[PDB]
């Protein structure tokens, strides 16, 4: 299982930041885990961003 | 979550770092080496993951969660964060605890404070820089004061870095206006290392 | 209200409603089918 991040390393202010993760060795369809992001500002603590999953319920 | 800022220990000794604010059992701890990605060393309190030594053990008593590392070694030197689920599905992280297993010997820091230059004030800018170096462990908090009252504005502090002599070094940058610089005579910079503090002061 | 013999308690009483009553019945278990092979030619669907 390997996670490879890709996207612009330099973005201008007020613009739209876009990043894409490429998974290897596992399927995103799998209902065993959620997929998301966690950002860590330089010399600072870990902050949770968010996660989602298509594995749904009846509603 | 409230995690202690620092932690130290000798090789072979056992360190116990705590965490509070956890009312549930979803508590988990992480290990992040400097210049690397974080790695999960524990989950669901006590339970261990694959390829993780037995010497790592999670524990939670009341509202307090605790991690315990016995038989310290070189590779255990890193920053340790704790995290847990709260409420419905949100998750938060602590400030993290920096644990260092560096070699001997301990030493007091060294502070050199430089007031703004003559050419800098002409650019209508004022910046004071505290240079701290040759200290153990590698985690130090820095404080600023203008005359007697403390300065809460313009403080930029960065994580220390190891030198060629294996001693850590850090620099804090205070950027203010030339008006408040000339008004207040002396500017004090307080550097707190393992309880004891080292102070420097400059006046024009 | 309909019954074959009313005063008789041995006979069931059939009732017909005016307004329909909303009822929900669900299977709050999201399942999968094993579809195991018990051949030749036959395949049984087990509950995963
Ligand atoms: C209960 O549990 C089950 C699991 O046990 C849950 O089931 C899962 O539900 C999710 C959500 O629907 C599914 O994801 C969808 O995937 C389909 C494609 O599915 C096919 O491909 C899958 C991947 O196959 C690959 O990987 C596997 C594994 O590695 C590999 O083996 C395989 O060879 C291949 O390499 C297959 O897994 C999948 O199989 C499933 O179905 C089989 C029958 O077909 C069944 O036999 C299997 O057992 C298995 O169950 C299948 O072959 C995506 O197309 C789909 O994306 C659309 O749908 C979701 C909502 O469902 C929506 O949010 C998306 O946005 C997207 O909708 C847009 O695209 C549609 C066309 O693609 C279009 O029709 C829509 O109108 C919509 O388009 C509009 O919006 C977009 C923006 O959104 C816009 O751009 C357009 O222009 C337009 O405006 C889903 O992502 C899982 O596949 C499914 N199964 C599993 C195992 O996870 C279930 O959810 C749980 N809950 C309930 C209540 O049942
Ligand atoms: C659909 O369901 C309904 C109910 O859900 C079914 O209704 C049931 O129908 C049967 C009939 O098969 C009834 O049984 C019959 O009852 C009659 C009448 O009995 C009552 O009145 C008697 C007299 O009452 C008057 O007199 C007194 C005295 O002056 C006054 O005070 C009163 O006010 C009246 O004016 C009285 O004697 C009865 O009391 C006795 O019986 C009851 C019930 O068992 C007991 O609790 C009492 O303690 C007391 O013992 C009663 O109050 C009876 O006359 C019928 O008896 C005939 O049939 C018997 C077999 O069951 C048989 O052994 C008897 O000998 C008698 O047969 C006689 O009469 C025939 C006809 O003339 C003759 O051919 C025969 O040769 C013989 O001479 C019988 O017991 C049920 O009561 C009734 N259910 C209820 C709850 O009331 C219906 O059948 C179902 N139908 C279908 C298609 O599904």
């Amino acid at each position: 299982p390997q996670l490879q991040e890709s996207g612009p390393t330099l973005v201008e202010a007020s613009e739209t930041l876009s990043l894409t993760c490429a998974v290897s060795g596992d399927s995103t369809a799998a209902c065993n885990s959620f997929w998301g992001w966690v950002r860590q500002p330089p010399g600072k603590g870990l902050e949770w961003v968010g996660s989602l999953s298509h594995c749904a319920s009846y509603w | 979550l409230t995690q202690p800022p620092s932690a130290s220990g000798s090789p072979g000794q056992s360190i116990t770092i705590s965490c509070t604010g956890t009312s549930n059992n979803f508590v988990s701890w992480y290990q992040q080496h400097a210049g690397k990605a974080p790695k999960l060393v524990i989950y669901d309190v006590n339970k261990r993951p694959s390829g993780v030594p037995d010497r790592f053990s999670g524990s939670k008593s009341g509202n307090t969660a605790s991690l315990t590392v016995s038989g310290l070694q070189t590779d255990d030197e890193a920053v340790y964060y704790c995290g847990s689920l709260v409420g419905n599905w949100d998750v938060i992280f602590g400030g993290g605890t920096k644990l260092t297993v560096l070699g001997q010997p301990k030493a007091a820091p060294s502070v050199t404070l430089f007031p703004p230059s003559s050419e800098e004030l002409q650019a209508n800018k004022a910046t004071l820089v505290c240079l701290i170096s040759d200290f153990y462990p590698g985690a130090v908090t820095v404080a600023w004061k203008a005359d007697s009252s403390p300065v809460k504005a313009g403080v930029e502090t960065t994580t220390p870095s190891k030198q060629s002599n294996n001693k850590y070094a850090a620099s804090s940058y205070l950027s203010l206006t030339p008006e408040q610089w000339k008004s207040h005579r002396s500017y004090s910079c307080q550097v707190t290392h393992e309880g004891s503090t080292v102070e420097k002061t400059v006046a024009p | 209200i309909r019954s074959e013999n009313i005063t008789n308690n041995a006979k069931n009483i059939l009732v017909q409603f005016n307004t329909p009553v909303q009822i929900n019945c669900t299977r709050p278990n999201n399942n999968t089918r094993k579809s195991i092979r018990i051949g030749p030619g036959q395949a049984f669907y087990a509950t995963g």
